[PDB]
């Protein structure tokens, strides 16, 4: 059936030039126009322009027209959309999806997955992983909290487990937050039996495979 | 642009609930009103295009009707999966214009939060800085309000704060603040304490230590 293929995630540092890319499988790509959408970071949906492969025709939006240029292989059924010079608030997931031509009355009703850009003068950094060690300050009723702070790392994302995934229950990792350096920090806590605390061994497995960052932390009491 | 107004931003609902979410636009678009749903992490999904036609397998619970400038979308029988943020979409002129969205969050009964505090570690401190960080744990309605005080001096500006989306097994929410000041300044004071207020406490609770203790 009708796949909308994306490009991975990218990350660039202001300045630079992007090209991402869509490719289509499962249709006639010369029978329908491929539109880009931005979604910037916690907001809504945008509409930046389109294209007719079969055409060769382009139509922006105002507000992007001159900052990204969009283009497209017959021959590979691909469509492109590329910045030569891309800037901090471009952070932002692009979609494509497919739509139809002046007269259609259906559009986007397929989308590729979409493509998250990251634009930051930051390098590459891997975390510090600190212990969010349980105390009685934190030990709510026979409940104990207890967890790993991720700190200073660059770019997202990371991924944590606990106990090398047999512990699941409780557990809350935070979406991280970037810092006025910034660098990104998160939080991955537990919660458990007071009673635990004590006996059982408590590990949050830290992955961060851009910096190919690999810790495994233990979490004592006190 | 033709500009399209969605509202409500935020709506709570009960499972099985019925809900309308409604879209104004600022010409007169006949039918071409769109409605999409998305989840977090994933791409929209086209439910209803121009001139109220359901898509194919989309399920009958979504309806919308509407022509010109104002325009609804019904949603009966809330199931959990429903439980997203819906777009609508002008396909009148160019260019395509989405409306701001409305998310749907499962009501559920308050739950106050289990409030932790942790000092900073002492491995961290050997780098110069110092996080502490303040947990409430599975708490609801999702608004919550966290202070810091430091020797009873209001933080303001220090913290930043990250929320859970609502848990999928008993709709609550977890959010976590960190209050981060240098090694030189967190060694020079000794009362630490998050102050948290939510309508599922009769009054605010307070976590706090002492340095060193
Ligand atoms: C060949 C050039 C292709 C260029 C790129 C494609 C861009 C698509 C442009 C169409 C955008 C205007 C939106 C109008 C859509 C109408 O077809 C429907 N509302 C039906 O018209 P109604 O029944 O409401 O009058
Ligand atoms: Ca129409
Ligand atoms: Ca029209
Ligand atoms: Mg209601
Ligand atoms: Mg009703
Ligand atoms: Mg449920
Ligand atoms: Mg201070």
């Amino acid at each position: 059936e009708v796949q909308l293929v994306q490009s991975g995630a990218e990350v660039k540092k202001p300045g630079e030039s992007l090209k991402i890319s869509c490719q289509s499988f499962g249709y006639i790509f010369i029978d329908h126009t491929i539109h880009w959408m931005r979604q910037m970071p916690g907001q809504g949906l945008e509409w930046m322009g389109a294209i007719s492969p079969r055409h060769d025709i382009t139509k922006y939006n105002e507000m992007f027209r001159g900052q990204v240029t969009i283009s497209a292989d017959k021959s590979s059924s691909t469509a492109y959309l590329q910045w030569s010079s891309l800037k901090a608030s471009d952070t932002a997931m692009y979609f494509c999806a497919r739509g139809g031509f002046y007269g259609s009355t259906i559009w986007f009703d397929f989308w590729g997955q979409g493509t998250m850009v990251t634009v930051s003068s930051a390098s590459t950094k891997g975390p510090s992983v600190f212990p969010l060690a349980p105390s009685s300050k934190s030990t709510s009723g026979g409940t104990a909290a207890l967890g790993c702070l991720v700190k200073d790392y660059f770019p997202e994302p990371v991924t944590v487990s606990w106990n090398s995934g047999a512990l699941t229950s409780g557990v809350h990792t935070f979406p991280a937050v970037l810092q006025s350096s910034g660098l990104y920090s998160l939080s991955s806590v537990v919660t458990v039996p007071s009673s635990s605390l004590g006996t059982q061994t408590y590990i949050c497995n830290v992955n961060h495979k851009p910096s190919n960052t690999k810790v495994d932390k233990r979490v004592e009491p006190k | 642009e033709t500009t399209v107004t969605q509202s409500p931003s935020f709506l709570s609902a009960s499972v099985g609930d019925r809900v309308t979410i409604t879209c104004i636009t600022t010409t007169d678009i006949d039918d071409d009103m769109n409605w999409f749903q998305q989840e977090p992490g994933k791409a929209p999904k086209l439910l209803i295009s121009e001139g109220n036609i359901l898509r194919p397998g989309v399920p009958s619970r979504f309806s919308s009707s509407g022509y010109g400038t104002d325009f609804t979308l019904t949603i009966s029988k809330l199931q959990p999966e429903d439980f997203a943020t819906y777009y609508c979409l002008q396909s009148d002129n160019l260019p395509f214009t989405f409306g701001q969205g409305t998310k749907l969050e499962i009501k559920r009964t308050v739950a106050a939060p289990s409030v932790f505090i942790f000092p900073p570690s002492d491995e961290q401190l050997k780098s110069g800085t110092a996080s502490v960080v303040c947990l409430l744990n599975n708490f609801y309605p999702r608004e919550a309000k966290v202070q810091w005080k430091v020797d009873n001096a209001l933080q303001s500006g220090n913290s930043q704060e990250s929320v859970t989306e609502q848990d999928s097994k008993d709709s609550t929410y977890s959010l976590s603040s960190t209050l981060t000041l240098s090694k030189a300044d967190y060694e020079k004071h000794k009362v630490y304490a998050c102050e948290v207020t939510h309508q599922g406490l009769s009054s605010p609770v307070t976590k706090s230590f002492n340095r060193g203790e």
